[PDB]
């Protein structure tokens, strides 16, 4: 289980990916600065459910839903992928 | 490969297969279901004759316009040999005769000519040479035939040491001369058989399954510089044989033995016809010569192909060989044969 | 008088015009559009319920008597919800006239038979199943006609393929015709011929 | 005109000919390969240039309308002759 | 009768006798077909278009011909509207890609532009 | 060597400079044994035992969804932002440019002719080369 | 050679003659090909001078002539036919639509060529060929006729 | 114009290194066993990709799937972007943000070290528009070019 | 959501000449099999019948339903009245067609249909 | 054409040739057109 890659995906306008661009306001600057070598891919599309995906050693990805969530909790739900497990 | 080898299409008749195939006795039983399976996939196909060209003229439409290439040769003339080969990247050898003639005996037909053959696909650089030989060709056979395809089977891979050897038991169809040949003992009212047909064990083949291997055998990687056995899925003695023959033609059966020196003497006498001897007294040692038990030759299955039943296929050879009585009896109304495992 | 231009009267386009309100008068139930082409030929759009009521009336009625079914057809108009046109064209030898009657239909929706009114459109009907699958109510013996036996499709659809899906061969092996998937030695040539060019002002169709 | 390839096969004037390892050539065992002989490249340069007193010449190609479409060629540029476009024949202009 | 209630897809895939390899492999395109660059008539670019995935095309061992394998090579099928075409795709169990309309912008010209006292837009030559 | 297809002969997705993702469609079929490009990576897992999760075109487009959901948004231009959040990072990098003056690579037209494998085979771009040379 | 083989070789060339000699094609036509065909056996060509004489029945015929387009509907139809002529037996292809499939080879419902079903002696072109140029393939099919050797093959098998 | 060197120098069957050191040709069955023979005896490092200039997205991500499946993450190009700072994790790092069509509202284009002309010749052709359109102000650092 | 029935008025209804139908062609087949001189069995006959029903076993539409038991009529019935040849009926079984093969593998080295 | 000879011109056949089908003088089809695609040759010598 070594992080090999991170994806955020999150809308430009709808309320349910507001969360996650405060996030990207606030914390992501920081966060790339902690993990200089990590891949932290954001990618905006309209109309998508923000999404966490974490790509492990050997091709293993798990997703998280950020839909409806706030800054903080996308802070939490990020934390854990990159700290380890939970 | 050549860019006009490459295959190309769906694999059929408009489709470009790759095969370049020239196929030696393709104007007889084996070879007409060998025509039509490298015609019905886009092969090129050519066809040494010495026949009348009207005997080739079911061949005609087997293949796409311009897939099908009919060549005079004579077996004697190595000219028309090297010919009918030179442009080809697989050779089939289908020659045979199941008696010998004034100008070509069993030595010729099974040793000489095939030898001939595969030395001029070798100095050609034809990449693949399939020979068809005999599941029970052996040095020590009592058939003379027998003996021959066995030296032939030596003599071919001494010029052609890759070459794909293919031994059939007896083969089966709506052409052949096995089933079609003991339905037609009705004739004679009874049928001999030596030891009454309890001492031979057959277990014949489909003949669109030998053909079907040997055209599998022309694109096979791993088929080149081997024997193959080509058997049907079920053998039986050749009295329970002729008995399921007769019960699909609802004839009636009437064995009675008799000794094997007085049917060669039979077998001489009806082989002195100068046209196609019903019987010569090499078929009937070849009758009475029991199949080789299955071991350590790869088989159909290895080149992909399920061994057809007799059951499921006799019924279209033997068909009109009944009366009108009983031409529209189905398939199931015979017992089936019984079977043995030796 | 303009000699290679067509000559026209007006007699007839009158004449039809009038019979055609006559028949929409008659038929207001069933009758969704009439008119006359500068042809001069009348057709009467009808819903597919008024068919046989349609078609009875103008082979009986005194004042139409259109006796002769000429011909029973459909054309497939793939664009439309109900992409089959159901066209009758219908002679009267009182009256020296024709007349073309105009229903629809879909894939899914069985137009009624005509043969009690004229046992002349049997076939044709049957030829409307078969080319086009339109499936008819209450035809006395409805099958196949022009395709081969077995025949899956209907080839007249405009989605159907011009030379279809399976073609046919002798294959000696088993020693009869067999059906196999259709493979071109020369494929068919499509050509694009319709000019960039606008050639009837007269039926130019709105900007939209 | 007509040359034969290293296989000995005759090369046409659209120059085709099949490799010596083309398959395809077992078509002609036997048999021949059809090749017409008269080169039109060769033909019409055999025409001798045909001079004129004028700057446009207009080639129909000869038997009125038995040729080809009327055209006409300009004649002004004296370092190449002017090519009919449809029959081939060449003309110069004489000063 | 009286109507019934059938609340399913319109699905008539089984009464058309297409063979089910050119049913569910097969992608067609809904577009209106852009203009030919080499002309300036716009009267092909007005009506939806549907054509089939183009598949392999080969050369016959005779003649050099393009042979085929493909029964709707050649299907090309005309529509009022997309939503037209949409729904006789369905219907037929073809999946479809569906492509918007391109219709080229307005333009502002004028002539007197060629002319300018103090532009770019003066032209050199006339 | 595994022969592929060229853009000509497959329906193949690119992103231009802007980020609009656009398709090409099969016009011909790739030549001789030559097969579509990711097709041969898909039989290729197949063979060594790590099989891709997917079969068919509108599979593997499914997954570049998964990767990035801009890939199959055809002919659309999405919107990005953050732009500051990158001049931040960009302000942390302690490197100078160097004195060497900014040449690109391309100068003249002789230079713009032949610039990938397609058109360094073009026997038309060959003569546009000796025609604005010689 | 031999006088073996010399009295091999005549006795070809008589037979050969008689087949020559005594062509009866089958009453079988498909369309407008079939109507040039009648116009061979009228009087201004009289196929019959030839010996070429119609009968109905496969049994008693020994030339198909393919006169006219084959469909699928039809292929089975012909094949039997065509099976149930007692051999020597001969087939003559008749016009563009029986050659190839001609101006309908495209056709979902057409079989392109009847050479697809049955082997072919003689291809005629024409859509349709004359009632002359019929004539012509037909003295063809006679002059094939005579260059076979059945016998002679038969001597030296 | 460039199309017809699709029909020269094609690649159109496997090859493989023969006994002497040449390219031969073969099945796609034999030459996918050889090299999914060698990624069987690598991982990590030890395996990488280089795409190149005319690759598809969809034959990128399946190479990138199949080297993340031997836990290699060396999946490269040839072209060069800078990967300090936020690297390729926006995309407005390493896109023309204004697009093709805005170059038509811009008053002011500063091109630094490019020669669109070539490089981008249709881009040049939208410069050049709003430059005779707009009357575009444009300035360039590089090369004088033309 | 609503239509016009053609014979049945819900899928239950049409479920029931689905049935009928197979009854008439399982009792045909011996008789076919017989007629027709077929080089087949009787349950091997009866196997293709149960293929073909099986073919449509995913269609919900009662209208459908309807066209595809007048269509299995028509076939039928030129089955019985030998409108249909050997050749005809021999179709079903197409004893002449190498299938495609179904994994991706085999269809990749075969060619570039999917 | 004794009294009403027809035009002379070079490319006409001075020899007459009847119907040669089923003789080694018989047409036989091929493609006029030369090869389009072209193939890669990889080179003759090695790589290492
Ligand atoms: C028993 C009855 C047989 C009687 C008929 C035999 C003669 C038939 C040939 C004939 O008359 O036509 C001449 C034919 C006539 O020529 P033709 O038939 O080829 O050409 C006819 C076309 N026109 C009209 C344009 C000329 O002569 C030939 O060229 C063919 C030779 C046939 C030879 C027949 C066999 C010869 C005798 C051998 C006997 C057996 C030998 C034993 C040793
Ligand atoms: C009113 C009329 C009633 C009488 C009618 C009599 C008409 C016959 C006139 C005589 C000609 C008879 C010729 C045979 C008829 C043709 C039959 C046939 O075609 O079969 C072909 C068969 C075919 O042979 P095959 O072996 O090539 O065929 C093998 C199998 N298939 C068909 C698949 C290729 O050939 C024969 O069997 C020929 C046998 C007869 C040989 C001729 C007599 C021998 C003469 C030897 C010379 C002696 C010299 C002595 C002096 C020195
Ligand atoms: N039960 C079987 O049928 C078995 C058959 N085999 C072998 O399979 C092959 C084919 O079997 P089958 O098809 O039954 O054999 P056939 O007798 O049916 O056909 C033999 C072929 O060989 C040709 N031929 C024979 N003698 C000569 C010759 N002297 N010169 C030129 N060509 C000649 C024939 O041509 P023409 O017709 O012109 O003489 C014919 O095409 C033979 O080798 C046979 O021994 C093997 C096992 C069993
Ligand atoms: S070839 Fe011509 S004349 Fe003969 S049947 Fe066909 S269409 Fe009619
Ligand atoms: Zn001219």
């Amino acid at each position: 289980l070594g992080l090999r890659e991170i994806r955020v995906h999150l809308c430009q306008r709808s309320p349910g990916s507001q969360g996650v661009r405060d996030f990207i306001v606030q914390r992501y600057v920081e966060l790339k600065k902690a993990h200089p070598n990590l891949p932290i891919l954001i990618r905006e599309c309209s109309e998508v459910q923000p999404k966490l995906w974490a790509r492990y050693a050997f091709g293993q990805e798990k997703t998280v839903s950020l839909n409806n969530l706030s800054a903080d909790e996308v802070t939490r739900a990020m934390q854990n992928v990159l700290s380890g497990k939970a | 490969l050549h860019h006009a080898v490459i295959p190309h299409g769906k694999g059929g008749r408009s489709s470009v297969s790759g095969v370049v195939a020239t196929v030696f006795g393709a104007t007889g039983f084996l070879g007409r279901y060998v025509v039509n399976h490298l015609g019905r996939m886009g092969s090129q196909v050519i066809i040494p004759y010495r026949c009348d060209v009207y005997d080739i003229m079911h061949l005609r439409l087997m293949g796409d316009l311009g897939q099908l290439t009919f060549l005079e040769w004579d077996a004697r003339d190595k000219d028309s040999i090297r010919k009918a080969v030179q442009h080809s990247n697989v050779v089939i050898n289908l020659i045979g005769r199941e008696w010998e003639t004034r100008n070509f005996d069993f030595e010729d037909v099974f040793v000489n000519i095939p030898r001939a053959i595969a030395q001029a696909s070798k100095e050609a650089g034809v990449e693949r040479f399939i020979h068809v030989s005999h599941l029970n060709a052996s040095m020590k056979s009592s058939s003379k035939s027998l003996r021959s395809k066995a030296v032939g089977e030596k003599e071919v891979r001494s010029v052609f040491p890759e070459a794909i050897i293919i031994r059939p038991s007896d083969i089966f169809g709506r052409e052949d001369r096995f089933l079609n040949h003991f339905a037609n003992y009705r004739w004679f009212l009874a049928v001999p058989l030596v030891s009454l047909g309890f001492k031979t064990v057959k277990q014949p083949v489909y003949v669109a399954d030998v053909s079907k291997g040997i055209v599998n055998a022309t694109k096979d990687p791993d088929a080149v510089g081997k024997t193959f056995a080509f058997t049907g899925p079920n053998r039986y003695l050749l009295f329970h044989l002729v008995k399921y023959i007769f019960g699909m033609t609802h004839r009636t059966f009437i064995p009675y033995p008799l000794p094997l020196f007085v049917y060669s003497w039979i077998g001489k006498l009806f082989g002195l016809s100068p046209f196609e001897p019903w019987t010569t007294k090499d078929k009937v040692e070849r009758i009475h010569i029991s199949d080789v038990m299955p071991t350590d030759l790869p088989g159909l299955e290895d080149l992909g192909v399920q061994p057809t039943p007799l059951e499921l296929k006799s019924i279209e050879v033997l068909r009109r060989h009944r009366t009108y009585r009983w031409l529209s009896s189905e398939i199931e109304e015979t017992k089936p044969a019984k079977t043995v495992n030796y | 008088k303009r000699p290679t231009v067509r000559p026209r009267s007006d007699v007839t386009h009158k004449q039809l015009s009038a019979f055609g309100e006559y028949v929409a008068e008659i038929l207001p139930k069933y009758v969704q559009q009439v008119q006359v082409s500068c042809l001069d030929e009348l057709e009467i759009c009808i819903h597919p319920d008024g068919v046989i009521p349609t078609l009875t009336f103008l082979r009986d009625h005194t004042n139409a008597q259109f006796k002769s079914l000429a011909d029973l057809t459909a054309v497939d108009v793939p664009t439309r919800q109900n992409r089959f046109e159901i066209v009758y064209n219908l002679l009267s030898l009182r009256f020296n006239s024709r007349i073309r009657v105009k229903t629809y239909a879909d894939e899914l929706t069985p137009i009624d038979s005509i043969v009690s009114v004229h046992i002349a459109a049997n076939w044709y009907e049957r030829e409307v199943w078969d080319m086009f699958g339109v499936f008819f109510f209450n035809h006395p013996d409805l099958r196949r006609i022009l395709t081969d036996y077995g025949f899956e499709g209907h080839p007249f659809r405009k989605d159907f393929p011009l030379t279809g899906y399976v073609e046919l061969r002798y294959d000696d092996e088993v020693k009869r015709v067999v059906a196999e998937p259709v493979e071109l030695a020369q494929e068919f040539r499509k050509f694009d011929l319709n000019s960039p060019w606008e050639a009837f002002p007269a039926y130019r169709q709105p900007p939209e | 005109g007509v040359q034969v390839s290293p296989s000995g096969e005759k090369i046409t004037h659209t120059g085709q000919v099949y490799d010596e390892k083309d398959y395809r050539r077992v078509r002609f065992v036997d048999r021949q390969k059809e090749v017409n002989e008269n080169f039109a490249i060769d033909l019409i340069a055999q025409q001798p240039v045909n001079e004129v007193e004028h700057r446009i010449i207009a080639c129909d190609g000869g038997g009125g309308a038995l040729g080809h479409p009327k055209v006409y060629i300009n004649l002004d540029k004296e370092t190449k002759t002017g090519t009919c476009g449809y029959c081939g024949l060449q003309f110069k202009q004489h000063h | 009768t009286q109507l019934i209630t059938v609340d399913e897809k319109l699905d008539i895939t089984t009464l058309t006798g297409v063979p089910e390899e050119h049913i569910k492999t097969r992608k067609v395109r809904i577009f209106v077909p852009a203009r030919n660059n080499m002309q300036s008539g716009v009267n092909n670019t007005k009506k939806w278009k549907m054509e089939f995935d183009t598949r392999e095309r080969w050369e016959n061992p005779l003649m050099g011909w393009a042979s085929t394998a493909d029964p709707l090579s050649n299907m090309v099928l005309t529509f009022s509207a997309k939503e037209d075409a949409i729904a006789f795709a369905e219907k037929n169990g073809w999946s479809y890609d569906v492509e918007e309309k391109k219709v080229p912008k307005p333009k502002s010209k004028s002539y007197g532009a060629n002319f300018s006292w103090n532009k770019r837009t003066r032209v050199s030559t006339k | 060597i595994l022969p592929g297809a060229a853009y000509t002969e497959k329906s193949a997705t690119y992103v231009n400079t802007e980020g609009r993702a656009q398709q090409t469609k099969v016009a011909v079929t790739p030549p001789g044994l030559a097969r579509e490009d990711w097709k041969i990576i898909r039989a290729l897992s197949e063979i060594a035992g790590i099989t891709l999760p997917y079969d068919t075109l509108d599979q593997v487009r499914n997954r570049l969804e998964e990767v990035s959901p801009n890939l199959v948004r055809y002919d659309d231009i999405e919107e990005t932002n953050y732009f500051q959040q990158a001049s931040e990072l960009a302000k942390l990098v302690n490197q100078e440019v160097l004195a060497d003056p900014l040449v690109p690579p391309q100068l003249t037209i002789k230079d713009f002719y032949m610039t990938d494998s397609i058109s360094r085979a073009s026997q038309t771009m060959a003569k546009c080369v000796k025609a604005v040379t010689e | 050679r031999s006088r073996a083989e010399y009295v091999v070789t005549k006795l070809d060339d008589l037979i050969n003659w008689a087949r020559r000699s005594s062509l009866w094609p089958m009453t079988f036509g498909l369309a407008c090909c079939a109507v040039e065909m009648m116009h061979m056996a009228a009087p201004r060509y009289d196929m019959d001078r030839f010996g070429v004489v119609f009968r109905a029945s496969p049994r008693q015929a020994d030339v198909m002539i393919v006169a006219g387009t084959l469909t699928n509907k039809m292929a089975p139809a012909l094949r039997k036919v065509y099976d149930q002529m007692p051999e020597p037996r001969y087939v003559v292809s008749m016009g563009s639509c029986a050659n190839g499939g001609g101006y309908y080879h495209y056709s979902y419902s057409v079989v392109r060529g009847c050479d697809r079903i049955v082997p072919v002696d003689i291809y005629v072109p024409g859509c349709p060929p004359t009632a002359e140029a019929l004539l012509y393939g037909i003295l063809q099919l006679q002059r094939k006729i005579k260059r076979e050797q059945k016998l002679k093959i038969w001597y030296r098998r | 114009f460039a199309y017809d060197g699709l029909k020269r120098q094609r690649l159109t069957e496997p090859m493989v290194r023969n006994e002497k050191g040449l390219l031969t040709y073969t099945s796609w069955e034999d030459a996918l066993s050889r090299v999914a023979g060698m990624l069987q005896n690598f991982e990590g490092n030890a395996v990488a990709a280089i795409a190149g200039g005319l690759v598809d997205a969809e034959a990128l991500v399946a190479l990138k799937d199949l080297l993340n499946k031997v836990d290699s993450d060396n999946l490269c190009t040839e072209e060069i972007f800078p990967t300090e700072g936020a690297g390729t994790d926006l995309r407005s790092n390493y896109l023309l943000n204004t697009t093709i069509a805005g170059v038509e509202e811009a008053d002011v284009v500063l091109l630094v070290g490019t020669n669109p002309r070539f490089e981008a010749p249709l881009f040049n052709a939208r410069i050049r528009k709003s430059w005779l359109h707009n009357d575009l102000k444009v300035a360039l650092i590089g090369s004088p070019v033309d | 959501t609503s239509v016009k029935p053609i014979f049945s008025r819900d899928l239950n209804e049409a479920k029931r000449r689905v049935r009928e139908l197979y009854r008439a062609w399982y009792r045909e087949v011996p008789n076919t099999v017989h007629l027709m001189q077929l080089d087949i069995t009787v349950k091997q006959g009866r196997d293709k019948v149960r293929e073909m029903f099986m073919k449509n076993a995913h269609v919900t539409d009662p209208r459908v339903v309807d066209l595809l038991v007048i269509k299995g009529k028509m076939e039928l019935q030129e089955t019985i009245k030998v409108w249909k040849q050997r050749t005809h009926v021999m179709r079903f079984f197409h004893e002449t067609e190498t299938p495609r093969p179904k994994d991706f593998l085999s269809k990749f080295y075969m060619g570039h249909d999917p | 054409p004794t009294t009403n000879p027809p035009t002379a011109r070079k490319f006409i056949w001075t020899n007459h040739k009847f119907n040669v089908s089923a003789t080694p003088e018989q047409y036989v089809p091929y493609s006029t057109t030369r090869k389009k695609i072209h193939e890669w040759v990889p080179p003759s010598t090695p790589y290492k």
